[PDB]
RNA sequence: CCGA
RNA sequence: CGAGAGGUACUUUUCUUUUCUUUCUUCUUCGG
């Protein structure tokens, strides 16, 4: 994906590996010139999966799913049954522990497993 | 039929939201359900066993361990920077470098060797990639690669993909490796199976197929099988769980 | 007769605290209501069916109870019914003489074998609220803007004296307190249904010593320097273990014991 | 009954809508991206994630699931806002009589008649959003979702979400009337 | 008296959810546990605390002298690096603090590890050899 | 039938103890310690409520007691909820400050049987 | 003070 | 007799108790 320009031809260059020298060279297709490459990088791409441009916000693409809710528990502050549960890690623990978030709009309480 | 048509005229012909539909369209899709084809959706609904309630918050842990096992997670959603580095028996001039941060592997409950094993499990079982006269494809996991291009992440791992050539230079072209080899392993899952779109956990009060004597259940959405195999017969092979 | 905070049974839910305040000040005397609080289920837009009102004296509280028992409090076609509350809205003693304002508070301990007193630090312009019903006394010591409530219980005081700074026996201007235990130190940290008549919209949290020289942790004896103690002897006689005797003292200079460690009452080894 | 009761009613509606907006902003955090923030740990952006009052409204309209979890989060917090017609309204009110009798209308029509219209949303994906204020300064904002792509990289579609603080008695703004016309054209 | 839950770590709802706020008593007790007290020409460091000292809010303290220090008396009990917990690593340092009467020392060659027994019925793990052991007739006399 | 015996999940760290987490566990043992109220609330909720030791408010307190006695073992607090405190004490207590009420259970009879003996 |  | 136009004609057609929690800082239980 990385493109360079010719020195005298001022055209595009193509990567050409020399089999007799075991090095990387950039050769101009129009003019007879073989420039020395640098850092052996011929491709670089930040992987972005946005292949549906100007169409991902119309239909629900679901690139950020919701957290599941359970009603077989009870909060500490309020006596509500509905609560949001998910899985994450602590600040210094090793593994994955279950967390809970209350669904009541006036409770504002969260607790671990 | 008159008692159903009278409920059909006196129904809301406007959708509630973009995810749900109108109560008229919901009655039309239920009544006209014998179309025996269409949209290749095939939505399933799995339940949980009775012995999972013997542990503290056993149902939530069981549903989360199911949704972590049978949900598709592609390799492109884990990587952050892909590159092709001219490394030079070497036997291959082009080596595909895939750099993965160490946070997304712990967030998705993965490791540096499990992604190599699952990449090999899709390379050795899917011949849908075009033939570049490839006899082998070894993947070497390395936590610190010597590619002096951009030292911007000192706490990430690297994945080197090397193609085995048959003592010639018929594979050493850059355009074919850039266009065929890179999107083949980037669209391969490292978690779950290929034919499952999305799995969500839902809570219900009056569920279909009731028990003997409110519960949590999962709703699995599978892709349309182009072959003769059914979606249920591919959902059954749920063989570890 | 212990507290003056009154709970109204049925207030309308379409009012604000100013409409109830003006009604109570129209039926009773002018500015005779100290605190008023309507509890809300939501944050600021859903008041409840009851409210708490705190008056300034007991006579206006008994007059409001007599007006409520005779059904003479009609506020927007609602007959107000008074009852008894659980606690005061503000922990303030209902007495015009017990609220000592702008007095001198000093700390220390007896230095020599006589009844002398060496002062480490001096606090000017502090408050003094003697809570007889709650059985405690509290001071408001302002320092660098913020104030610090110093709660002293009745069980911690073991000797109450009556001293005199100016030398004359008739000029009783000091009250010496002897604390067995230590006092509780608090700190002030930083709107429509509360009138409250003053600046009381904050909260108290228990913190450590606020002084830079840390004098309070080694301050088992107190000395309440008052402006003019003549009729305050009837109030200070309610303090437990009060020795009914006048005794002089000597104000020794005591700024030598100035440590910066967390463990204050230690001798310099 | 008088002017002070109407002023207290408007001051209660203006705080109930502000509390319902905070309820929706709290409920919008229940996704798989804020799992490190929802857990009981030490977050550095805990004071910088709550002050985003316009970014939350922009993210609610660009996606279809965040608007679906916010319509249901507004519709249950609005049940306490709709419960103010029984405190302030009298027993001789004709709308309350016709709503409790069940002959014609309900309390949702009386709230839009007297206090506030409330939630105005459409189930169709349009190419413009609502600027969360419905005032004169919100219409002249160049970085508003009403114009088009706000630049947060461009935008293509919106799910319209807007709350009208006015009612059918005090009169609507022309921007609020445009919002009501868009949400009632369907 | 006993320190309550309101004299330190006072709750305060800030933001969306409630959060406990640590007052100056929290940072005082932490500074006392970390640095120590300094009376006389000595300084007491945190050794450990027992199982009943945790409920009674007490702790043991030791002064680093010329012979031994606070770390040497801690490693003389054992090695606590194989415990990755925060509560169990503190609970196993108070296990060797019971009011006991000493007896003779058994050498390291006199160990015999019997394989234990356990049952697993209906998916629930059980065990019969929780802390039991065997001893001889004459060893009870000695 | 008996109750469950497995407690909470243990909390393992990815590093070694730096002798400050023990200080934090010792200081945070004072807060969130509701071991003194569970056995009291169970004893009052068995006196005031019929079908005692078999109602739901007794089973939640019996689970919270088994979770609170493991607070010295694992770092999982009890978290005694609201709407479970009795706010009213029976006759067989020494709490002369709370608004108590005459107990009709066997404990009130056993408390009165010693006042009938010390008379 | 110590042991569930 | 067929085509093109405009018009009458689905009106709220299902929101639920309107009484749901802040009077808070309070003894773990057993045996040496
Ligand atoms: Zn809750
Ligand atoms: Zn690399």
């Amino acid at each position: 994906s990385t493109m360079k320009f010719c020195r005298e031809c001022n055209n595009i260059l193509y990567p050409k590996e020399d089999k007799e020298q075991k090095i990387l060279l950039y050769a101009c297709r129009n003019c007879d010139h073989q420039e020395v490459a640098d850092n052996s990088c011929v491709y670089r791409n930040e992987v972005h999966h946005s292949v549906s441009e100007r169409t991902q916000i119309l239909t629900d693409v679901a690139s950020d799913p919701t957290l599941p809710r359970t009603k077989a528990v009870r909060c500490s502050k309020c006596q509500h049954r509905e609560a949001v549960f998910f899985q994450a890690t602590a600040r210094g623990e090793e593994g994955m522990t279950l967390f809970f978030v209350c669904c009541n709009p006036n409770c504002g309480h969260r607790w671990r497993e | 039929a008159c008692a159903l048509s009278e409920a059909a005229y006196s129904a809301l012909d406007q959708p509630i939201s973009l995810l749900e539909t109108s109560p008229l369209l919901n009655l039309k899709n239920v009544l006209e359900c014998g179309s025996k084809k269409g949209q290749r959706e095939q939505t399933m609904s799995l339940y949980l066993s009775e012995y999972l309630s013997k542990k503290k918050h056993g149902f939530e842990y069981g549903s989360l361990e199911i949704k972590n096992h049978l949900e598709k997670l592609s390799f492109s959603e884990i990587v952050s920077t892909s590159m092709i580095i001219f490394s030079p028996v070497p036997l291959s001039p082009w080596v595909c470098h895939f750099h993965i941060s160490e946070k997304v592997l712990k967030r998705k409950q993965l490791s540096a060797e499990s992604v190599v094993s699952s990449l090999n499990e899709q390379y050795k079982s899917r011949n849908r990639e075009l033939k570049l006269d490839i006899v082998d494809l070894d993947i070497q996991n390395t936590n610190h690669c010597s590619s002096d291009d951009q030292a911007m992440k000192d706490d990430n791992v690297c994945i080197t993909v090397t193609v085995v050539e048959a003592s010639k230079h018929s594979v050493l072209e850059l355009d074919a490796i850039r266009l065929v080899l890179i999107p083949f392993l980037l669209d391969s899952p490292v978690k779950g199976d290929q034919g499952i779109k999305k799995v969500n956990i839902l809570w219900t009060d009056r569920p279909k197929a009731p028990k003997r004597n409110g519960e949590l259940y999962l709703k699995v959405t599978m892709y349309g099988d182009r072959g003769k195999r059914n979606c249920w017969t591919a959902l059954l092979e749920c063989l570890p769980i | 007769t212990n507290r003056s905070t009154v709970k109204i049974s049925n207030v309308p839910q379409t009012i604000v605290a100013d409409e109830l305040l003006r009604f109570l000040e129209l039926h009773l005397g002018e500015d005779t209501v100290f605190a008023l609080e309507i509890p809300t289920t939501r944050d600021n837009w859903k008041p409840r069916d009851f409210a708490r009102v705190q008056f300034t004296t007991l006579e206006v509280k008994s007059r409001a109870q007599l007006l409520s028992s005779q059904s003479k409090l009609l506020f927007k076609t609602h007959n107000l019914r008074l009852s008894e509350a659980y606690d005061d809205i503000i922990p303030r003693p209902v007495d015009p003489r017990k609220r000592l304002d702008d007095i001198v508070l000093t700390v220390g301990f007896p230095e020599s074998d006589e009844k002398r007193f060496c002062a480490l630090e001096k606090w000017d312009g502090v408050r003094c609220w003697i809570l007889t019903e709650k059985r405690r006394v509290e001071f408001w010591v302002w320092e660098s803007g913020d104030c610090y409530k110093i709660e002293v219980r009745f069980e911690d005081i073991i000797e109450t004296l009556s001293c005199c700074v100016n030398g004359d026996a008739s000029e009783i201007d000091a009250f010496l307190l002897k604390l067995k235990y230590g006092p509780k130190v608090f700190k002030r940290v930083t709107d429509r249904y509360r009138f409250c008549k003053e600046d009381f919209d904050f909260m108290w949290i228990r913190t450590t010593d606020f002084s830079g020289s840390k004098s309070i942790g080694t301050s088992t004896c107190f000395c309440l320097e008052v402006h003019n103690g003549s009729t305050m002897l009837d109030i200070f006689s309610g303090l437990p273990y009060y020795r009914e005797d006048t005794l002089s003292l000597t104000y020794v200079d005591g700024k030598t014991f100035a440590s910066a460690a967390q463990i204050v009452p230690l001798l310099n080894a | 009954s008088d002017l002070q009761s109407r002023k207290n009613l408007t001051e209660e509606i203006s705080y109930g809508l502000r509390e319902a907006e905070q309820v929706c902003n709290k409920q919008q955090l229940m996704v798989e991206s804020w799992r490190d923030f929802l857990a009981v740990n030490g977050e550095d952006k805990e004071e910088d994630s709550v002050s985003d009052l316009a970014r939350f409204c922009y993210e609610r309209q660009k996606s279809a699931t965040l608007s679906e979890l916010a319509v249901s989060a507004f519709k249950d917090a609005y049940r306490d806002v709709q419960a103010l017609a029984y405190r302030y309204g009298d027993q001789s009110n004709s709308f309350l009589i016709m709503s409790k009798a069940g002959s014609k209308g309900n309390i949702g029509k009386l709230v839009q008649h007297s206090m506030c219209i409330g939630l105005q949303n459409s189930a169709v994906s349009l190419s413009f959003g609502f600027p969360r204020e419905l005032t004169c300064a919100a219409w002249n904002d160049p970085n508003s979702p009403l114009r088009g792509a706000k630049g947060k990289t461009t935008t293509e579609s919106y799910v319209p979400y807007g709350v009208i603080e006015n009612s059918f008695l005090t009169g609507l703004n022309p921007l609020e009337s445009f919002v009501h016309s868009v949400t009632s054209r369907d | 008296s006993k320190l309550p839950a309101n004299a330190l770590s006072v709750n305060s709802k800030e933001g969306y959810f409630v959060k406990p706020s640590r007052t100056n008593i929290y940072n005082r007790v932490l500074s006392i546990l970390g640095e120590g007290i300094t009376v006389g020409p000595k300084r007491f460091e945190f050794l450990a605390f027992s199982a009943s000292q945790l409920r009674g809010n007490s702790v043991w303290m030791f002064a680093s002298n010329e012979k031994v220090k606070a770390e040497d008396i801690r490693e003389w009990m054992g090695c606590f690096r194989k415990i990755r917990s925060i509560s169990k690593c503190a609970a196993r340092m108070g296990q060797l603090f019971s009011a006991s009467r000493q007896t003779l020392i058994v050498r390291a060659q006199d160990v015999e590890q019997i394989p234990d027994i356990e049952v697993t019925t209906d998916g629930a793990d059980y065990c019969f050899s929780d802390g039991i052991g065997k001893i001889s007739l004459a060893f009870a006399k000695q | 039938p008996p109750m469950d015996y497995a407690g909470s999940r243990p909390r393992l760290m990815d590093h070694d103890v730096t002798l400050e987490e023990i200080h934090k566990f010792f200081v945070d043992y004072m807060i969130s310690d509701t071991l003194g109220v569970i056995s009291t609330a169970h004893l009052v909720h068995a006196d005031r409520d019929p079908e005692k030791a078999r109602s739901q408010k007794c089973l939640e307190l019996a689970n919270l007691h088994s979770r609170a006695v493991d607070f010295a073992k694992t770092g999982a607090p009890a978290e005694m909820p609201y709407a479970l405190k009795p706010r009213e004490f029976p006759d067989f207590l020494e709490r002369f400050e709370k608004p108590t009420y005459i107990s009709e259970s066997v404990f009130g009879k056993l408390y009165r049987a010693v006042k009938s003996s010390l008379a």
